[PDB]
């Protein structure tokens, strides 16, 4: 019995303990984002009734957010050991990998084709 | 759907939806009617039992334990209504729901072939027009001196007065266009 | 749109939390910039790691696919949480359950695929006969060649 | 050949003036759904000319339309392979398709484009027909790859629901995975035979075909959704139930199955290969029956129905049986299709409902959909002298006097007694309780656009089989021959299927509470595979999409050290070399130093 | 004529630049009929092989 | 090709010199009559190519190339129409003379029979078109994208410079078909090894090679509309018609010294594909799906194969049609909401079902669908990858998948699910902007039913 969360699946409503705290401190914090929620809620909604509005409606969190994953990475990028590893081998790790994979293989080929141990019976196209 | 959700649940609304949670499951293990009708007697039982313990502390604690009994005897695969979230028929329409401003960009040849149709809209893009300087001061009136706010809105508190915001409830696009 | 409205550099003082709280709509309280590792991220908010199908989905959201209200902050990862991509939502069975289940059943087959290699099921029956030396000529064999007698009797 | 060669083109011809009158303006004019559907009907009649004329001599063609373009030594043409199987299944799969365009007039008359439906439905079977009937494997693949695009956009028909959407990423990126599999056995054959042509690749019979035949046991794998790449059909039932009559049961799906009988006179000599398809399609088998015994969607139940038979034809096959299965891919079009919209009819009397637990007492309140829906269920269950029974029984005669994996015959078998226990599980709930659906009750079934349709497939269900199983030529030897029990293996267990059925779900009947066990959460939870699988698997790869490549690569260390380290040198220098004092003291002082440098340096060579 | 003749500009231009290539092929007969492939004796009323 | 230059130039005076209200229509009515008179290069009934002079020549590598540009012309015109209709009237004329002047330069370029008369064309167009992106751009950053294109490009031209100045100081000549019957075997010294990378650098720059793209990414999500067209169609293909025609005097070091090259290219397509997943903006998306396909044209010229140029031929052309037809489509949105976010407007099928059909189709010919010609292309690289080495296959069948992922991903993001309804602003689609999409996608259908045109030298 029991559930045991994971990333993947998270906990449930239901089963967060912090979701049944009552304790007045709580309870505030619930309050003032709701007043958050509602002031944005009401200022999209003077916006999207509004009648003589003639274009879209501009969305300033969507602007932060496809600013913050591009033009805003690299200026609050530093160079560090850990990411410095991980460039190096993300960077060279798989193009290392691959050319004994390919250098191995063309090697035993050219080795087999100087001794004519390869059936390249029908093979014209290349 | 049309009620906004307060800021927190409080002890009765959270066992109210529990209550309906576990008959609806209920539901999906019993498939039979009478074999449903038996146990959702025997379910209530057990509500109506600690209706009363009003110790605020215990019936807390009854309720995480409810949950996590109902969290472990969950129907792996309960029965859902067509048009609801997570069901086969859900948003099936959305792709036939065109917002009435589409119609702003018709050609005059299309909109000749619908004379009173056009006629009685714009009719309502005038009332839409007139009724909206008095929404916006309405609101700002009604903004209350501190900032604790809710998504509800207020009515019309006046003759020939339509409620503020009213345009894209109103107007919004029939359930089976 | 001005540079004190767009997302910065990692908030050091928590004057400067206060002020990128508030930019990004969010309690003082419930900001949290990323760990400061210098991986890119600046001060954008690191939020619950929830994707979109956990939403309530009965509330009217304004932008209604997405499951975002205006003006909320999205989450870093938000493409990676829409609605037609991974979701994150509670399971019945727990994560590990579910995996020690899956891949117990995958690799019980597995095993009893061998088991049924080694002690294949046949019939008490010797091998098919074909007349002409194991139908020597019309499988493509040499017609200059002379076979290998193969001969099979009437028993 | 002029007669025969005829009609074939003819067919394609047919088929394609439905989509040249949907690009003009009389579409708007003609009721254009009849006129596709009577367009298909008489392709479907011109298709019987060249069937009977191979039921009469047997005698296979090799049509070659069109030249293409030639690549030095390899030409390129448009080539019809019209032998047994094109012309067979051509046959069968026109006359599934004459009822579910005249199905969907009835189903789909509210949906406003009615009529792009009906086009898409026809553009799948002209690359259905490009598929079977193609003679090299790149005309193969305009078919292969073109079912695959409009399996696509019918799944994902109600593009505004965000789950079709999904189901139909889903379906193309599995459809991929097993498009590596038909281009690796595609660049084999240009290079170690010259040629796509199968005339030309039947000479690689000798060769050591372990690498073409890998690749195309992986793009059947994913294409008739076998273990492994299994989840795709399930979830394509998303759309609407038309489409997964047509599409995702009785012609797309066979495409894999289909694709490994053009080949089997390679598989024949490659042990490996056959193996692997006799424990891959065994594994699929029992694996979607479980899955389907306690599944509540009724299209589901019946779209897992199409993965277990899908694997028992993959079994086949792994008998060197290639004629068998697709004896049964002809049969089994037949009752599958008719289930689809047997059931189909029901979802639409009932206001779009699909869960069983919601149907009961269909027997009375609809009995035709009812008697055609049982019809389809012992067809299905190979019950003697029915269509499924000239194909089932036989592979399961097969099955058991072949040398084979002792396990994939045991699973196989159980598979098989479990086909009995879910098609059961729908004549119980949906036909034989009390009503559990809403008190409003508006169920009609009077239109001939339902009614005439679903009979022909009960025509088809009743007598197909035996009308195929005696024309076509004889085959293979059958192993007449062996114990009693061997020769009713079949019924029993499907007979035992039903009363170990009946057993079980007479005790929901019980007034005692149901529970939850491992065995059911597996079963009812597809055995976790979509679950971990679509979660997991996304999620690393669109991470290491974002972290490593994007940001760590190109936002970032690929700036860094090229761009980025150019500008920071270049600006350093510019730094310290423009920073002068502006004093001629200074000045003077360094020119000292320059004339002191070119006195040594034309001092030490002299 | 003062809005229109505009359209000389560019048709001129075809027909100069085909007149110039016509050029470019005069000055290149150095292998006019001497070719190891295409060399033939002139027929009767024949000046030259191309132009 | 002296008359499809010359006639193209008097397009300059009859930009300037046309009325205020005839410019347009009058230059875009030329443009076409000249991309027509180009397809007499496609009268080639022998073996032997057209040489028309000592400059000019035309190749069938030379003449897809070639015609697609002037082709290319009349539809960037149609493209710049509706987002220059604010500018005055010498400002047109001034964006419609550097769009002329790109197209002279283009044929010129192509048909040229010398390298160092390449070279010179080569860098000439650097002008006209850091031009558009910098006076014509929209975003700030415009004036970065300018320096990150004019000199990845310069720095990378400078060696080739060296490079073809030493071969005529010691072949004589520059003149393609001389080098051509005169190469002589290099030597595998160290300063042939350096001769060779001095050769390619520079056409492996503007392809662009895989770690050395950021200039694309950059330039494409800033250029104008023609900008992007030109850049992603015609300008990417000056490195791989490049590496074509001096390749030829490098052997035998491209069998030793293209692997860290094929390596990059195999590598770098799959790193290029995955960031399409989680790209943000759609002219960003875009950009790299060019990196990508261009990726497997590098890595099939390096092996030098004659299926692998033929299918880089066709990947050549078909990639030039489909690119541009993305980029004209994404710019049709853009030019209604002026944002490049991919998900801020969803369900455009709702209200563009047309243009819903152009996005399908160019979609479809991105992740190459049989039987159009940007499948051929990648199933020709594949087959001669394949032959090259057996394990390549691993890297192309992942590439493919991800392809098809990002293409879908774009049209069912952009073009499904429910409509972004507070967009009043989605006003009916122009028959300027279908008509660009017909142009764009009857060629490209037409060249599938005859493939014989874009096969390249080898075949
Ligand atoms: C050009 C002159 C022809 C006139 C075109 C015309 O009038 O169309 C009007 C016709 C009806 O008018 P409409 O109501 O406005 O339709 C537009 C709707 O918004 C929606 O349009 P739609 O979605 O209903 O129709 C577009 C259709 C795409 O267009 C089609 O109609 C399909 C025709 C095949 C291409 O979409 C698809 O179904 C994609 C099909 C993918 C094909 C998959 C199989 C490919 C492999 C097989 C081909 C190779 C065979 C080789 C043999 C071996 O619409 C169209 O046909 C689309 C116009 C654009 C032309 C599409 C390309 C064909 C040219
Ligand atoms: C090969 C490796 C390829 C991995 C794929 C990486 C790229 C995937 C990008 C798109 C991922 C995505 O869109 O995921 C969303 C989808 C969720 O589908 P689902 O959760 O089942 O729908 C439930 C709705 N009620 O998820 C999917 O449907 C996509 C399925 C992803 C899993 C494919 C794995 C291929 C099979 C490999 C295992 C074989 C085991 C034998
Ligand atoms: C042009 C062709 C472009 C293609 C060639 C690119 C190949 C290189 C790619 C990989 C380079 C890896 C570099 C990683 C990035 C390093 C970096 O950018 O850091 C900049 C850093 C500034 O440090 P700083 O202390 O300010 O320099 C001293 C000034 N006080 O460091 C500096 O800038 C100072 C460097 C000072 C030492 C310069 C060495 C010159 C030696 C010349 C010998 C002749
Ligand atoms: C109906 C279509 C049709 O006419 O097909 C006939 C013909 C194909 O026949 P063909 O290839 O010559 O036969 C050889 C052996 N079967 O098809 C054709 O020859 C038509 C070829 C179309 C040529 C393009 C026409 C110019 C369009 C502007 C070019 C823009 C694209 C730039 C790329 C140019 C590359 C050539
Ligand atoms: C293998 C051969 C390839 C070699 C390629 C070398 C190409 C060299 C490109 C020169 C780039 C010059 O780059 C120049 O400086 C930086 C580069 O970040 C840009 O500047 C940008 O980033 C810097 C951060 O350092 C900020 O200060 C600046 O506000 C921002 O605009 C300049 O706008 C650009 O003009
Ligand atoms: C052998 C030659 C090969 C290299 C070719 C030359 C390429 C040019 C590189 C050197 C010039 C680029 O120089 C780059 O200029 C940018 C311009 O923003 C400077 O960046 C500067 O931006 C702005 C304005 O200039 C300032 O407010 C800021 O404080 C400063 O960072 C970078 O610090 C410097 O790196
Ligand atoms: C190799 C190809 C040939 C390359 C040719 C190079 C062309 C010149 C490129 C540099 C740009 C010329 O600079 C361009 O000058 C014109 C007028 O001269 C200005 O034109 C604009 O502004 C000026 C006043 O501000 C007005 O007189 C004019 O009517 C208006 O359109 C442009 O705003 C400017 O961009
Ligand atoms: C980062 C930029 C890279 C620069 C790349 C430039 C391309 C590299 C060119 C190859 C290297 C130089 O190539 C050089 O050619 C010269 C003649 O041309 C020859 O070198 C030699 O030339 C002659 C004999 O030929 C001798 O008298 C002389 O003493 C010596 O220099 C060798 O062949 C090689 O040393």
């Amino acid at each position: 019995s029991k559930y045991k969360p994971a990333p993947l699946a998270t906990l449930p409503s239901t089963l967060d303990p912090a979701e049944y705290d009552v304790s007045p401190e709580t309870r505030r914090a619930q309050v003032e984002r709701l007043s958050i929620r509602a002031r944005l809620k009401r200022e999209y909604l003077l916006q999207y009734n509004d009648p003589k509005r003639v274009s879209h409606i501009e969305d300033p969190a969507l602007i932060r957010w496809t600013y913050a994953r591009s033009a805003n990475i690299y200026p609050n990028f530093r160079p560090t050991p850990k990411n410095s590893l991980l460039g190096a081998v993300a960077g060279f790790g798989p193009l290392i990998f691959w050319y004994y994979v390919f250098k191995t293989d063309r090697d035993r080929k050219e080795r087999l084709i100087q001794e004519g141990k390869l059936d390249r019976k029908f093979n014209i196209s290349y | 759907a049309f009620c906004a959700p307060p800021a927190y649940l409080t002890h009765q609304q959270k066992v109210l939806r529990l209550y309906k949670r576990a008959l609806r499951h209920l539901e999906s293990w019993c498939i039979h009617r009478d074999k449903y009708r038996y146990f959702a007697c025997l379910m209530r039982a057990r509500f109506e039992e600690h209706k009363n313990e009003k110790d605020m502390m215990r019936a807390t604690q009854l309720l995480r334990e409810a949950e996590e009994e109902f969290w472990q005897n969950q129907h792996p695969q309960p029965y859902i209504f067509p048009d609801s979230p997570g069901g086969t028929s859900f948003e099936r329409y959305e792709c036939y729901k065109v917002p009435e401003w589409c119609l702003d960009y018709w050609h005059p040849s299309e909109k000749a072939m619908y004379p009173d149709y056009f006629s009685k809209r714009e009719q309502w893009k005038k009332l839409r027009m007139e009724s909206w300087d008095r929404e916006v001061k309405q609101l700002q009136e009604e903004t209350s001196p501190d900032g604790i706010m809710t998504e509800a809105l207020p009515p019309a508190r006046r003759e020939g007065d339509l409620p503020p915001l009213w345009w894209h409830i109103v107007t919004r696009p029939r359930e089976r266009p | 749109m001005t540079k004190d409205m767009l997302p910065g550099s990692y908030p050091r003082t928590p004057e400067e939390r206060a002020a990128a709280a508030k930019k990004y709509n969010m309690r003082v309280e419930d900001y949290e910039p990323y760990p400061d590792d210098g991986m890119g991220y600046g001060d954008y908010p690191m939020l619950p790691n929830r994707s979109q199908h956990e939403r309530d989905p009965w509330y009217q959201w304004d932008h209604s696919e997405l499951r975002m209200n205006w003006g909320e902050p999205i989450h870093w990862d938000l493409d990676m949480y829409i609605r037609n991509r991974v979701d994150t939502s509670p399971t019945p069975v727990s994560w590990d359950v579910m995996c020690k289940h899956l891949f117990g059943f995958v690799a019980f087959m597995v095993f009893m695929f061998w088991v049924g290699h080694v002690f294949p099921s046949y019939q008490p029956v010797g091998p098919k006969q074909y007349p002409y030396n194991n139908l020597y000529l019309e499988r493509g064999g040499d017609p200059t060649k002379e076979p290998e007698p193969v001969v099979h009797y009437d028993i | 050949m002029n007669i025969f060669t005829t009609s074939i083109l003819l067919i394609f011809i047919l088929l394609l003036s439905p989509i040249l009158i949907s690009m003009s303006n009389l579409i708007k004019h003609i009721n254009f759904p009849l006129y596709t559907t009577t367009s298909i009907k008489f392709s479907f009649i011109i298709s019987l000319l060249p069937l009977l004329m191979f039921f009469h001599n047997n005698m296979e063609y090799m049509i070659t339309t069109w030249h293409w373009v030639t690549m030095n030594s390899m030409e390129l043409k448009m080539s019809f392979k019209t032998d047994f199987f094109s012309i067979l299944f051509t046959s069968v799969a026109l006359f599934v398709t004459w009822s579910i365009m005249q199905f969907s007039s009835w189903y789909m008359h509210s949906d406003p484009n009615i009529n792009r439906f009906i086009k898409y439905l026809t553009l799948f079977l002209i690359t259905m027909l490009i598929l079977t009937s193609a003679n090299n494997m790149f005309q193969l693949f305009i078919g292969w790859e073109g079912v695959g695009i409009m399996s696509f956009l019918l799944i994902g028909w109600w593009y505004g629901r965000t789950d079709a959407n999904t189901a139909a990423l889903q379906a193309i990126l599995y459809n991929r995975i097993g498009d590596i599999g038909f281009i690796l056995a595609m660049v084999w054959f240009s290079l170690n035979m010259n040629s796509w042509e199968l005339q030309q690749i039947m000479f690689s019979n000798n060769n050591d075909n372990l690498i073409p035949l890998m690749g195309l046991l992986i793009a059947a794998t994913g294409k008739s959704a076998q273990f492994g790449l299994h989840p795709w059909l399930p979830s394509a039932m998303e759309g609407p139930t038309p489409v997964s009559a047509l599409l995702h049961s009785s012609t797309m799906v066979v495409a894999g199955i289909f694709l490994l009988v053009r080949f089997h006179p390679l598989t024949t000599n490659n042990n490996f290969i056959l193996t692997t398809m006799l424990c891959l399609g065994a594994l699929t088998t029992l694996f979607t029956a479980i899955c389907a015994l306690t599944q509540n969607d009724i299209k589901k139940i019946i779209a897992f129905s199409t993965s277990s038979q899908l694997g028992l034809m993959m079994v086949t096959l792994g008998m060197n049986q290639p004629h068998l299965a697709f004896l049964h891919i002809c049969t089994h079009a037949f009752f599958k299709a008719m289930l689809f919209m047997c059931s189909g009819s029901i979802i639409h009397s009932l206001a779009d409902e699909q869960d069983i637990r919601k149907m009961g007492n269909i027997t009375k309140i609809m009995p035709f959909t009812s008697s055609c829906l049982v019809i389809g269920s012992l067809a299905l269950t190979g019950m003697p002298f029915l269509t499924g029974f000239y194909s089932k029984d036989l592979i399961i005669e097969a099955i058991n006097t072949c040398n084979t994996n002792a396990w994939a015959l045991l699973i196989t078998l159980i598979a098989t007694s479990m086909t009995a226990m879910y098609s059961m599980r729908i004549i119980y709930f949906v036909t034989m309780t009390k009503p559990r659906f809403p008190p409003l009750i508006s169920i009609n079934e009077n239109d001939p656009d339902l009614m005439n349709p679903i009979k022909r497939l009960a025509f088809g269900s009743i007598f197909a089989g035996f009308v195929i199983s005696y024309n076509i030529p004889p085959t293979s030897i059958p192993v007449l021959t062996m114990p009693w029990f061997l020769k009713t293996t079949a019924l029993i267990i499907s007979v035992l299927g039903f009363l170990i059925a009946l057993e079980l779900n007479n005790l929901t009947m019980k007034l005692s509470m149901n529970k939850a066990n491992p065995y059911s959460s597996f079963s009812t939870l597809l055995g976790f595979f979509p679950s971990i699988i679509h979660r997991i698997t996304p999620m690393k790869s669109l991470n290491l999409s974002l972290k490593t490549s994007l940001t760590l690569l190109d936002l970032i260390w690929l700036e860094k050290t090229i761009p980025k380290s150019t500008s920071t040198l270049h600006t350093n220098m510019t730094t310290l070399t423009t920073n002068q004092k502006g004093l001629i003291k200074l000045y003077f002082m360094s020119f000292l130093i320059n004339i002191i440098l070119i006195i040594i340096l034309y001092s030490i060579n002299l | 004529l003062r809005e229109h003749w505009v359209h000389i500009l560019v048709p001129a231009g075809f027909v100069f630049g085909c007149y110039l290539d016509r050029k470019d092929d005069e000055k290149l007969t150095a292998f006019r009929n001497k070719s190891m492939l295409f060399q033939r004796e002139l027929r009767p009323n024949e000046e030259v092989t191309w132009k | 090709m002296l008359k499809i230059i010359l006639p193209s130039l008097m397009l300059l005076p009859l930009t300037w010199l046309s009325s205020p209200k005839k410019t347009w229509t009058n230059v875009t009515s030329y443009s076409f009559l000249i991309s027509l008179t180009s397809l007499t290069l496609l009268w080639q009934t022998d073996e032997n190519y057209k040489n028309f002079s000592n400059m000019f020549s035309s190749d069938p590598l030379s003449t897809p190339l070639i015609i697609l540009t002037a082709w290319l012309l009349p539809l960037m015109l149609m493209a710049s129409q509706n987002h220059l209709k604010k500018d005055n009237n010498v400002l047109q004329k001034l964006y419609i003379s550097m769009l002329i002047s790109l197209q002279i330069l283009l044929i010129m370029t192509f048909s040229a029979t010398e390298l160092i008369m390449f070279y010179i064309l080569f860098e000439a167009t650097l002008i006209p078109t850091l031009i558009i992106i910098t006076r014509w751009g929209n975003q700030t950053e415009r004036l970065n994208a300018g320096i990150y294109f004019l000199f990845y490009t310069l720095i990378g031209s400078i060696p080739l410079l060296i490079a073809l100045i030493l071969i005529q100081n010691h072949v004589g000549t520059l003149n393609l078909m001389i080098l051509s019957f005169t190469t002589h075997t290099l030597d595998a010294s160290w300063s042939n090894n350096l001769l060779w990378l001095a050769c390619m650098m520079a056409f492996l720059i503007k392809m662009p090679l895989y770690g050395v793209h950021l200039w694309l990414p950059k330039a494409h999500v800033e250029a104008p509309i023609a900008g992007s067209m030109i850049l992603a169609a015609i300008l990417l293909k000056l490195g791989s018609y490049g590496m074509i025609r001096i390749s030829i005097i490098l052997d035998p070091l491209t069998k030793y010294m293209a692997y860290p090259f094929i390596l990059l290219s195999l590598w770098g397509m799959i790193m290029t594909s995955s960031i399409c997943l989680r790209q943000t903006d759609l002219k960003s998306l875009i950009a790299y799906s060019s990196v990508s396909h261009m990726a497997l044209v590098i890595a099939s010229i390096m092996i030098q194969t004659p299926w692998s140029f033929m299918g880089a031929t066709m990947l050549m052309i078909a990639h030039g049609l489909t690119s541009s037809l993305l980029f004209c489509l994404a710019n049709s949105n853009y030019e209604r909401i002026h944002s490049r976010t991919m998900i801020m407007a969803r369900g455009l099928q709702m209200v563009f079902p047309l243009m819903a059909t152009w996005w399908l189709m160019a979609s479809l010919a991105n992740l190459a669908l049989p039987p159009s010609i940007n499948l051929m292309g990648e199933l020709f690289i594949t087959m001669s990858l394949f032959s090259w080495s057996n394990f390549t296959i691993i890297l192309m069948g992942i590439n493919i998948i991800i392809t098809g992922m990002y293409s879908m991903y774009m049209i069912i993001t952009t073009q499904r699910g429910k409509l972004t309804n507070h967009m009043i602003n989605l006003q009916p689609s122009h028959t300027r902007e279908l008509t660009l999409m017909a142009l764009h996608m009857i060629p490209l259908i037409l060249l599938t039913t005859s493939p014989k045109l874009i096969t390249g030298l080898t075949m």
